[PDB]
C-alpha cells in the first residue's frame, strides 16, 4: 500500500483534500455543550395540595401516584419527597441509555390513569411531570433598583413580556420561571363577615356563579328559519378583567334595594399565588429565569442570542429594572477551545523546532506541519458522524492525541531520513524500503492501541460516557493516524527531501549543530556500550525488575481514590438551618447578615449573593434557606488562596459564629446534573415496619457513633428537617350539630380561611390567572384568633367558632421521605480531606451493619454511581489483556515475544504514580485516562524496537547480542524525539493556573511521570526482556 | 471552644 | 407561663440549636 | 503578538534545558548500570 501510493502522490494528495474538506463541513455543523448525556435519564412529577400538612399530602396524594406507578421497564430508583407546605415531588431515576422521551410519555401516561384517584383540590392545581436532568444553560436574574416592584410585580412582567420572546429564539430548550405571575387576592374580614350575616361559603358561590362564562349561542340559530337573512354571535356574560369589577360582586340583595357588595366584605388586590419564596439579590427583591440548552443545538450562539434579544427589550422597561447573569457556562466552553487552538499551535511550532534542530533539513520539518491537521479534520468528520459532540472531553481527547499523531510523524520521518543518511539512495527507494520495513509494525501499534482503548467505552452508568468519550476520540485519532502515515506521509518522503550526501551530518559545519551533533554521537557511544554491558549479564537486574513490580504496587495500594475532582467554578452555596418552629422574619434576619459578611469582608473575591428564603436543598419551608454566592473572573481572583476552597473554609469559621442558625458553605460538584452535593449520599430504609419514632432515634444513633470517628468522615448532615410542634383543632360534631350547624360549613370556612382555596379563572390585561380567597393576615396568626371566626345555623344566627371546637398541641414531623416504597431518611456527607471515598463507604456501610435490627442501608446519587464499579473489576482488564496478548501474539509469530513489550507496562504506571503521589492528587478518571496514554506510549516504543531487532535478526544473519545492539542503536533519535515533543507539549496541563484546571493537572501530570520514567528506564530494560524470552524460548 | 448563648431575664409585670 | 418559671430566671433565646443539656455555656443578656 | 512572542520564547528556552536533564539521566542511568553490572 505505501509503496503503491508513493508512486501516485496526488492520489494521497486527493485524499487528503477530501478528509479536509469532510472535516471543514463537520465542523461547520456540530453541536455545542458543557458535557455530555452523563447523568442517568431523570423524571420528575410535581404536585400541589395547597394548605396540607406531611401526613395529609402522604397518604392522600403520593400513596395513590406510587402504587400506580410500577411497570415501568428500565426504571433503577424511585424517591418520594412530600412537605408540609402542600407539595409532593416524587423522582424516578432510570438506567443509562434508555430514551428518556418515551419513559416519559410511560410515566406520564400511568400518571393519567391515577389522576381521578387524586383528591379534587390537587386535581384543580394540577400535577406535571419533567425532565430534571437537563442542567441548566443559564440564569438570568432581573432586579429593581428604586424600590417600586416587588418581587410579584416583576414576576409577571417576566411571565408576560420577556418569558416568549426568550423561549422564541434560535436554541433554547425548556425556560423556567422562578417566580408566579399575578392572582387576585381576596382577604376576608371575619368582623365584616359577622356584621352582613355572610359565611366563606357564600362568598365562593357569589364568586362562581358571577365570574362565569356562558355560551351564548348565535343570532341566526343553525337551522335557518324559511327566510332569514341576519346572523351574527351573542356575546352574554363573560369573565371579569379588573379588582373594580370583582369588587362590585354581589353577596346579598334584598327586594327594597339593599345590597352588599363583595368590597364591602373584603378587600382585594393584585398578588401572588404564594408567598413562600422570597428572593433578593444583593439585597434587592428580585426574579429569575432559567434556559436550558435544547438538543443539538449549539451553546455560544444560543448565548449570544439570547444576549442581544435582553439588551434589546431596555428601551421598553418600565420603571427602574436591571437584568444580570448570576451563573453562565459559556466561559468555559469559550476556554475550552481557545486551549485546543493554543495547544495546536504550540505543537506545530515546537514539532518544527525540534525536526529543525535535529534533523537540520528545513524540507523534513515541513512534512508533519501538512499532516497533523490532516488527521485533526478527519477525527473531526468521524466524530461528528459517529453522533457525538463538541464537549469539555472530546477536545481533551484531541489534544491528548495530538501527541500520538506528533509521534508517527516523528518515527515515519525520522527512519525514512536515517535510511537515506546510511543507505545514499534518493528519496524514493529509500522511502519505499523504510516504508516496506516500518508497515507491519504500524499495523501492530494501531492494532494494539485500538485493542487497549475500545474496552474503556463498554463501562455503565456516568462513568461510561466519560470513558466513551475519551476512548472514542482516541481510538478514531489512532485510526487516522496511522491510515495518513500508510498514504499521505510516503508520498512526501518521496517528493520533499533533498538528497545529501552521506556522512554529512552537520559534522561538516560549526557552530551549535556540529557541536550538538557531537556530543549526541559520544552520548550515543556511551548508551550503547552500557546497555551492551548490562546485557553481557541476565539475572542482575530481574531482582531490579522485582523491586520496581513491588513498588509501583504498593505505591497502586497506597493512592487514595475518588470519582472526580472538585473544580473552581466560581459558584458556590450557602445553606442555613434555623431551629425548630422559626419563621421567616428570623430567616430573613440571618440571609441578610450573610450578605452583609459576603459583600462586606469578601468585597474583592464575590460578586452578588442571590438570597432564596424559603426554600432549600433539604426541604422547603419557613426554616430553612439557601444563597448562591458567585465569585468574580478568575483573572481576578490571583493565588490560591483566593480559590472556592479556601473562601468556603473561612465562611464557615466565619459563620461558626452565627448563633441560632447552623449556617454552611460548600461547593457544587463538577458536573452539576449530576448530584448537588460534594459528599457521598446514604439512605437508612426502615423494613420491618416499625414507624417513624424508631427510624429517627436510628438515625440519631447511626450519625453520633460515626461522629465517633472525626479522621474520615466529615460534615456528616441529615438531609431533611427535623420533627415539629403542630396545632389540633378538634371539633365537637355532636355540640355542633345540635347547635344547627352544618359540618360541610364548619370545614368549608376553616379550610378557606386559615388554607385558602381556588375558586375560579380571571382575564388579567389578556391572560388567564387563578383568584385566591383567603382571610387578611391578622385574623389567622394566633391560635385565639380562632375565636374570631362566625358560622350561620339554619335559624339564622351566627355562632362563634369557640363554641363548639377545642385545641391541643401534638408533634408532627415537616417532611416526609420515601424510597422505593418504604419510609426511608437520607444522611448526606464527604470523607475526609486525606483518604479515599471507597474506604469511607466501607465504614459507613460497618457502622450501619451495627444498627438496630429491621433497619437497612442502600446508597443513591454518585454513590450509586460509584458502586458500578462492578465491571471496573479485572473482569474488563483481563479482557484487554488478552485481547492486546492475542494481537500482539497475531502481529509477529511468537507465543512467548510479546512478554518482554508488556514488561515494560509497569515502566510507565510507576512513574505516573510517583507523579501522582508527589502533587497528591487521588486516583480518578482523568488519572486513569493519562496512565492508559502512557502505558500506550510505552508500548509502542517497545513495539517498535522489538520489531526492529526481530526484523534485524531474521532478514540477514545478525546474531542475538549483535542484532538487538543495533536495533537499540538505530531507535534512539525517534525515542528521545518523540518524548520530547510529549513532554515539552503537556507542560501547560501541568503548569495550569485556573479556569478548570483540576483535570488538566492531573491528567498532565500523569502524562509527564509516565513519560519521563518509561524513556529512561526503557531502552535499558527493553532489550533485556527481549534476549531473556528469546533465550529462555529458544 | 465554649458555646455562647443568649438568654432572656425572667421577671413578672401586671398586663 | 403560670407554673414553672420564678423571678429572676433565665431562659435561651438565641444559640439553642448549638447548645444541648449539661453543658457549660457563655450566657449574655440580649436586646 | 505579545503572547504569540511569549510562546515562542518559552519554547525555545524550554526545550534545550529539557533536553539537558533527559541527557543527564542518560549519563547518569548509564554510569551506574555499568558500575552494578559488573559488581
Amino acid at each position: 500500500m505505501p509503496n503503491f501510493f508513493i508512486d501516485r502522490p496526488i492520489f494521497a494528495w486527493v485524499i487528503a483534500i477530501i478528509i479536509m474538506l469532510a472535516g471543514g463541513l463537520a465542523i461547520l455543523k456540530l453541536p455545542v455543550a458543557q458535557y455530555p448525556t452523563i447523568a442517568p435519564p431523570a423524571v420528575t412529577i410535581s404536585a400541589s395540595y395547597p394548605g396540607a400538612d406531611a401526613k395529609t399530602v402522604q397518604d392522600t396524594v403520593t400513596q395513590v401516584i406510587e402504587q400506580n406507578m410500577n411497570g415501568i421497564d428500565n426504571l433503577m430508583y424511585m424517591s418520594s419527597n412530600s412537605d408540609s407546605t402542600g407539595t409532593v415531588q416524587i423522582t424516578l431515576t432510570f438506567e443509562s441509555g434508555t430514551d428518556a422521551d418515551i419513559a416519559q410519555v410511560q410515566v406520564q401516561n400511568k400518571l393519567q390513569l391515577a389522576m381521578p384517584l387524586l383528591p379534587q383540590e390537587v386535581q384543580q392545581q394540577g400535577v406535571s411531570v419533567e425532565k430534571s436532568s437537563s442542567s441548566f444553560l443559564m440564569v438570568v436574574g432581573v432586579i429593581n433598583t428604586d424600590g417600586t416592584m416587588t418581587q410579584e410585580d416583576i414576576s409577571d412582567y417576566v411571565a408576560a413580556n420577556m418569558k416568549d420572546a426568550i423561549s422564541r429564539t434560535s436554541g433554547v430548550g425548556d425556560v423556567q420561571l422562578f417566580g408566579s405571575q399575578y392572582a387576585m387576592r381576596i382577604w376576608m374580614n371575619p368582623n365584616e363577615l359577622n356584621k352582613f350575616q355572610l359565611t366563606p361559603v357564600d362568598v365562593i358561590t357569589a364568586i362562581k356563579a358571577q365570574n362565569a362564562q356562558v355560551a351564548a349561542g348565535q343570532l341566526g340559530g343553525t337551522p335557518p328559519v324559511k327566510g332569514q337573512q341576519l346572523n351574527a354571535s351573542i356575546i352574554a356574560q363573560t369573565r371579569l378583567t379588573s379588582t373594580e369589577e370583582f369588587g362590585k360582586i354581589l353577596l346579598k340583595v334584598n327586594q327594597d334595594g339593599s345590597r352588599v357588595l363583595l368590597r364591602d366584605v373584603a378587600k382585594i388586590e393584585l398578588g401572588g399565588e404564594n408567598y413562600d419564596i422570597i428572593a433578593e439579590f444583593n439585597g434587592q427583591p428580585a426574579s429569575g429565569l432559567g434556559i436550558k440548552l435544547a438538543t443539538g443545538a449549539n451553546a455560544l450562539d444560543t448565548a449570544a442570542a439570547i444576549r442581544a434579544e435582553l439588551a434589546k427589550m431596555e428601551p421598553f422597561f418600565p420603571s427602574g429594572l436591571k437584568i444580570v447573569y448570576p451563573y453562565d457556562t459559556t466561559p468555559f466552553v469559550k476556554i475550552s477551545i481557545h486551549e485546543v487552538v493554543k495547544t495546536l499551535v504550540e505543537a506545530i511550532i515546537l514539532v518544527f523546532l525540534v525536526m529543525y534542530l535535529f534533523l537540520q533539513n528545513f524540507r523534513a520539518t515541513l512534512i508533519p506541519t501538512i499532516a497533523v491537521p490532516v488527521v485533526l479534520l478527519g477525527t473531526f468528520a468521524v466524530l461528528a458522524a459517529f453522533g457525538f459532540s463538541i464537549n469539555t472531553l472530546t477536545m481533551f481527547g484531541m489534544v491528548l492525541a495530538i501527541g500520538l499523531l506528533v509521534d508517527d510523524a516523528i518515527v515515519v520521518v525520522e527512519n525514512v531520513e536515517r535510511v537515506m543518511a546510511e543507505e545514499g539512495l534518493p528519496p524514493k527507494e529509500a522511502t519505499r524500503k523504510s516504508m516496506g520495513q516500518i508497515q507491519g509494525a504500524l499495523v501492530g501499534i494501531a492494532m494494539v492501541l485500538s485493542a487497549v482503548f475500545v474496552p474503556m467505552a463498554f463501562f455503565g452508568g456516568s462513568t461510561g460516557a466519560i470513558y466513551r468519550q475519551f476512548s472514542i476520540t482516541i481510538v478514531s485519532a489512532m485510526a487516522l493516524s496511522v491510515l495518513v502515515a500508510l498514504i499521505l506521509t510516503p508520498a512526501l518522503c518521496a517528493t520533499m527531501l533533498k538528497p545529501i550526501a552521506k556522512g554529512d551530518h552537520g559534522e561538516g559545519k560549526k557552530g551549535f549543530f556540529g557541536w550538538f551533533n557531537r556530543m549526541f554521537e559520544k552520548s550515543t557511544h556511551h548508551y550503547t556500550d552500557s546497555v551492551g554491558g548490562i546485557l553481557r549479564s541476565t539475572g542482575r537486574y530481574l531482582v531490579l525488575y522485582l523491586i520496581i513490580v513491588v513498588g509501583m504496587a504498593y505505591l497502586f495500594v497506597r493512592l487514595p481514590s475518588s470519582f472526580l475532582p472538585d473544580e473552581d467554578q466560581g459558584v458556590f452555596m450557602t445553606m442555613v438551618q434555623l431551629p425548630a418552629g422559626a419563621t421567616q422574619e428570623r430567616t430573613q434576619k440571618v440571609l441578610n447578615e450573610v450578605t452583609h459578611y459576603y459583600l462586606t469582608k469578601e468585597k474583592n473575591n464575590v460578586e452578588s449573593v442571590f438570597a432564596v428564603n424559603g426554600f432549600g436543598f433539604a426541604g422547603r419551608g419557613q426554616n430553612t434557606g439557601i444563597a448562591f454566592v458567585s465569585l468574580k473572573d478568575w483573572a481576578d481572583r490571583p493565588g490560591e488562596e483566593n480559590k472556592v476552597e479556601a473562601i468556603t473554609m473561612r465562611a464557615t469559621r466565619a459563620f461558626s459564629q452565627i448563633k441560632d442558625a447552623m449556617v454552611f458553605a460548600f461547593n457544587l460538584p463538577a458536573i452539576v446534573e449530576l448530584g448537588t452535593a460534594t459528599g457521598f449520599d446514604f439512605e437508612l430504609i426502615d423494613q420491618a415496619g416499625l414507624g417513624h419514632e424508631k427510624l429517627t432515634q436510628a438515625r440519631n444513633q447511626l450519625l453520633a457513633e460515626a461522629a465517633k470517628h472525626p479522621d474520615m468522615l466529615t460534615s456528616v448532615r441529615p438531609n431533611g428537617l427535623e420533627d415539629t410542634p403542630q396545632f389540633k383543632i378538634d371539633i365537637d360534631q355532636e355540640k355542633a350539630q345540635a347547635l344547627g350547624v352544618s359540618i360541610n360549613d364548619i370545614n368549608t370556612t376553616l379550610g378557606a380561611a386559615w388554607g385558602g382555596s381556588y375558586v375560579n379563572d380571571f382575564i388579567d390585561r389578556g391572560r388567564v390567572k387563578k383568584v385566591y380567597v383567603m382571610s387578611e393576615a391578622k385574623y389567622r396568626m394566633l391560635p385565639d384568633d380562632i375565636g374570631d371566626w362566625y358560622v350561620r345555623a339554619a335559624d339564622g344566627q351566627m355562632v362563634p367558632f369557640s363554641a363548639f371546637s377545642s385545641s391541643r398541641w401534638e408533634y408532627g414531623s415537616p417532611r416526609l421521605e420515601r424510597y422505593n416504597g418504604l419510609p426511608s431518611m437520607e444522611i448526606l456527607g464527604q470523607a475526609a480531606p486525606g483518604k479515599s471515598t471507597g474506604e469511607a463507604m466501607e465504614l459507613m456501610e460497618q457502622l450501619a451493619s451495627k444498627l438496630p435490627t429491621g433497619v437497612g442501608y442502600d446508597w443513591t446519587g454518585m454513590s450509586y454511581q460509584e458502586r458500578l464499579s462492578g465491571n471496573q473489576a479485572p473482569s474488563l482488564y483481563a479482557i484487554s489483556l488478552i485481547v492486546v496478548f492475542l494481537c500482539l501474539a497475531a502481529l509477529y509469530e511468537s507465543w512467548s515475544i510479546p512478554f518482554s513489550v508488556m514488561l515494560v507496562v509497569p515502566l510507565g504506571v510507576i512513574g505516573a504514580l510517583l507523579a501522582a503521589t508527589f502533587r497528591g492528587l487521588t486516583n480518578d478518571v482523568y488519572f486513569q485516562v493519562g496512565l492508559l496514554t502512557t502505558i500506550g506510549l510505552s508500548a509502542k516504543n517497545a513495539i517498535l524496537i522489538v520489531e526492529f531487532a526481530k526484523d534485524l535478526m531474521d532478514k540477514e544473519g545478525k546474531g542475538l547480542i549483535e542484532a538487538t545492539l543495533d536495533a537499540v542503536r538505530m531507535r534512539l533519535r525517534p525515542i528521545l524525539m518523540t518524548s520530547l515533543a510529549f513532554i515539552l507539549g503537556v507542560m501547560p496541563l501541568v503548569i495550569s493556573t485556573g479556569a478548570g484546571s483540576g483535570a488538566q493537572n492531573a491528567v498532565g501530570t500523569g502524562v509527564m511521570g509516565g513519560m519521563v520514567t518509561a524513556t529512561v528506564l526503557a531502552i535499558f530494560f527493553v532489550p533485556v526482556f527481549f534476549v531473556v524470552v528469546r533465550r529462555r524460548f529458544s | 471552644q465554649m458555646p455562647a448563648v443568649g438568654v432572656v431575664t425572667v421577671k413578672t409585670e401586671p398586663l | 407561663v403560670t407554673e414553672g418559671l420564678k423571678a429572676g430566671d433565665r431562659v435561651v433565646i438565641s444559640g439553642l440549636q448549638k447548645v444541648r443539656p449539661g453543658v457549660q455555656v457563655k450566657a449574655q443578656e440580649v436586646t | 503578538m505579545l503572547e504569540l512572542l511569549k510562546s515562542l520564547v518559552f519554547a525555545v528556552i524550554m526545550v534545550p534545558v529539557v533536553m539537558a536533564i533527559i541527557l543527564g539521566l542518560i549519563y547518569g542511568l548509564g554510569e551506574v548500570f555499568n558500575i552494578f553490572s559488573g559488581v
